């Protein structure tokens, strides 16, 4: 949520960083993150988000204990393609101006 | 057809309409940039037309759009209690109004009140009943159930509440003006527009079958008029006229877009200009 | 477990654990549960959180459960009100940070009145425009409309404890005192004021 | 046979079918590399047949696979209801389509309408009906309760809704075309496929006994046809036909794999190619 | 159906069958390694199910295989006798043999002698005729127009050429052997195999619609048996059994693969192992 707010502070027309940080009261961290993420994958703005999937390929070996699946820390796929949650290419029709930066 | 429309329908319908409009825009854009060559049009569309980036659609192929349409349709109109938390549904506080209806009212639905005193037949633009007995002046003979809007033309031996040629109410009712003998015939023609749109009926036929093959026990293929009448009849009573418009826009946009992705022809204006 | 303190074994809390042969299967279903957002909180918008509040009747204790999604009911015919529903929801939410997550046996509080009609009413009375949160609903329907003593009397009826039993028991178990403190209740017995209970100053 | 199928059955059935597929592929591999030697094939398989690459088995022995199958079967078909019906699992975990059914429909199941106007006997692939009284053309004589699909052959004194030799619906009903005097006979034969799989009946016979020994009160030994008919009859009404196939595949595969692990012969293509 | 088969049908069929087998093998290869995550199997197949090294195919997506199948089918079986220069045909004589037929002959096709002497009714696998008038021993009764190979069972009041229970000629003729008066009935049952491949009948029904929605003027939905009877009837007289086998194999494989690319289940053995 904090990363999303820092990014969205410079693309929103009206809300500043403090205004977005204030949204904590009327919602949750997950819900506010979902809102800002949906705002960053609209027609006006498109910022790809790094994502990952579960991994299940193991090379067989005799062992005593149980085995499980783990997420892949890196955001690339088994076939080398990048994995992104919203869009594959950055296309934003504005400039990032926040607090004079 | 059995279906239960929930309270959360407008939120799903907004996303569905946005997805359909994006698909139509991509289809037309790729249709203008196709140069004749080794690859056929469908191969060209499969490679680039499918790519659309929104939360909840995870594919650069038309199959992803098809699955998204299926999931949203099942969440909104089907009986199973399903909601897709992965789309941009959290920020649906405000909903853009959908385009106004343009479907001509050719077969308008009415209900004879009681007593079997009138026999009903239909025409291209007009209705007419035969009185089987004496009738008093100023009583109800028929009333519409499917809302219409437009002008009234060629009314005979009856009266409707219209001023300046325009009907004042979305549910007009016809009442006799003079006590009339048995075998008299009262008529009323309307140049009005019923619920739903008119363009894209060819795509509707091949999309309703597509989305009926999946939900094989829930949806039966049939014409657009009966589909829309049943959708309107299944709407909850406690719903505004603004949300019902979005729900009924998505309910028709889904089949026409499903059929449009099969036959790579153009797209209707109401689907595209949402 | 000793780590579960002594609050998990109170008369008003019921322990649940699935059949032994099905424990590995139930573990991987709740994992798909956390992969989805199958949980609710107080500091979240009601618009979707109202969907994931589904109390069930406890016929038997051999039932599978997720600690962040399960709400239990006793099979009775009495119907609770809205304030009682919110009080029980707050109690159950703030009581689950003492859940014993190592031992398989989960413990949940059991409501003594039916909560289905109020949940359905809220779920059908909620729209896309409104931004109300579960915590805000609790505040505006309990904290700002009732006295602390009345709210405590209501809460006790939901958990089948005489208000005297709960008040006495808070003196022995600090965990219950913290749980009640999270709900804006304050228990100071030092001055002889008219009421032992009061609401916490907000902001 | 009394059993309670919940709404979580497809999710458990996907894991069960994957486990069965992996177990069968290992047996064909071990079976291909056995070299005649002091050690028998049973020991040779039992020493390396459990080493498969699959999460969820806490043992590298056939006993681990057997216990995993037992617990999956108990969770899916015998435990009862798990969680509220609104619990969302389909959105994050998608399942894989099971192979299409291949079991020929020999004893097709039909139910006579009320009135005792008809006599029913069975045959290899057809049913013939004898009229006890006079019957007018165009009324129900039979209707199937076990779904069926395929072609139709040799209809006499009856009409079935079909186009091009192919049945239009999965639940056809038999109606007359000509008025029939009493003691008439009407037949209907189908070259169609019922629900289930036709290969691996020898394995099923002993696998059902193996899993009926453990669940003695719930499951009883029976033929494959009766087992599948009851399993289809116990499916929840509010469930898609895309998930019912996934449930039924595991429902029949579990006995087949259990009996395969005893008689170490090959495996059917339906279990292997999942 | 109306369709013309040119003299170079085997050459087109030998490429179409290879393409179908390649696509099916790729489908199983991708089905074996499906991650079972948030993406459905349809998106997975649409993303990685293409063939990259075959001359003739111009896209790396499944749509390319579909379009190639459409071109090959139109060239081989439809009115346009267009020779596809895009696929590389070097020798029109070399033709890999196709797998042998597996379709059971349930509804055997027979024609009466034209004397109006017998009545014909059908059964599961046997035909039986009743004599309208007196008939002497040693004359034709029935003859089959659809070639059939297999064994003979339950031959009563008739004679067929047989060696050890096996039919001699591929088109047996039934001749009465005893002077049989007074409207008697003769039977002839065959445990034989007709033309085509029984497996994968579900995919044929869904693929024939797919390829009839495109060639609607020439192809109509129907059952597999009628489709194969007409396809065999349209074969040229100057055609050997080695070539007609390839033509029929492609004729059945094309709808099956077209319907398999929609419902991503397994593939039949006769398609995989070509």
């Amino acid at each position: 949520f904090i990363i999303a707010a820092v990014i969205w502070a410079g693309f929103s027309a009206d809300d500043s960083y403090a205004d977005i940080m204030r949204r904590s009261a009327r919602a949750s961290d997950r819900q506010n993150y979902d809102i800002i993420k949906a705002a960053l994958s609209s027609r006006k703005f498109k910022l790809p988000r790094a994502s990952t999937t579960l991994f299940d390929e193991n090379e067989p070996v005799v062992r005593r204990y149980q085995i499980g699946r783990v997420y892949a820390p890196f955001p690339v796929d088994r076939y080398g393609s990048p994995v992104y949650s919203n869009c594959t290419k950055v296309e934003l029709a504005s400039d990032y101006n926040a607090e004079g930066f | 057809m059995n279906l239960e429309i929930n309270n959360f329908a407008p939120a799903i319908s907004s996303i569905g309409s946005q997805l359909c409009s994006l698909s139509a825009q991509k289809l037309l854009t790729c249709r203008k940039q196709y140069g004749n060559g080794a690859k056929s049009f469908e191969e060209f569309y499969a490679e680039i037309g499918g790519i659309i980036g929104m939360m909840g659609i995870n594919s650069q192929t038309p199959s992803g759009i098809r699955e998204a349409i299926y999931r949203l349709y099942q969440s909104a109109f089907l009986f199973g209690d399903i909601f897709p938390e992965s789309f941009g549904i959290q920020n649906t506080q405000n909903i853009k109004p959908p385009p106004g209806f343009t479907a001509p009212a050719k077969k308008l639905e009415v209900v004879l009140p009681q007593g079997g005193a009138f026999d009903l037949i239909y025409n291209n633009g007009e209705i007419r009943v035969t009185t089987t007995r004496n009738v008093q002046a100023g009583d109800l003979v028929c009333t519409v159930t499917f809302p219409i809007q437009g002008s009234v033309i060629a009314t005979r031996n009856c009266h409707v509440n219209e001023i300046g040629g325009q009907l004042t109410t979305t549910r007009p009712e016809i009442i006799a003006s003079v006590p009339m003998p048995a075998r008299t015939v009262i008529v009323a023609s309307f140049d009005a527009i019923e619920i739903g749109y008119g363009e894209g009926d060819d795509l509707f036929a091949i999309g309703i079958a597509i989305l009926s093959n999946r939900f094989n026990g829930q949806i039966t293929p049939m014409s657009r008029h009966n589909y829309m009448t049943q959708m309107f009849a299944n709407l909850p009573a406690n719903m505004s006229e603004r949300d019902s418009s979005a729900v009924l826009h998505f309910a028709q946009a889904a089949p026409v877009v499903l059929g449009m992705m099969e036959r790579l022809t153009g797209a209707p204006k109401w689907v595209l200009d949402y | 477990m000793n780590w579960s303190k002594a609050i998990n074994f109170q008369p008003f809390m019921l322990e649940t654990r699935p059949p032994l042969t099905t424990i590995p299967i139930m573990d991987q279903l709740v994992e798909i549960g956390e992969r989805s957002n199958q949980k609710w909180s107080m500091t979240d918008r009601l618009f979707f959180a109202i969907r994931k509040i589904n109390p069930i009747f406890v016929t038997s204790s051999q039932i599978p459960s997720k600690f962040d999604y399960t709400i239990l009911q006793m099979p009775t015919q009495l119907i609770a009100s809205l304030k009682e529903t919110l009080l029980f929801l707050a109690f159950s939410y703030y009581l689950r940070e003492y859940q014993d997550k190592v031992g398989q046996m989960k413990f949940y509080p059991v409501a003594m009145k039916n909560m289905i009609p109020i949940v359905n009413y809220l779920k059908d009375r909620v729209h896309n425009n409104f931004d109300t949160t579960l915590e805000q609903a609790y505040r505006q329907n309990v904290v700002h409309t009732l006295s602390a003593s009345d709210a405590f009397d209501l809460l006790s009826g939901m958990i089948a404890t005489t208000r005297l039993d709960l008040i006495q028991r808070t003196r022995i178990c600090p965990e219950l005192l913290n749980v009640l403190n999270k709900m804006s209740f304050i228990l100071i017995y030092a001055p002889n004021r008219p009421s032992i209970l009061s609401w916490k100053n907000q902001s």
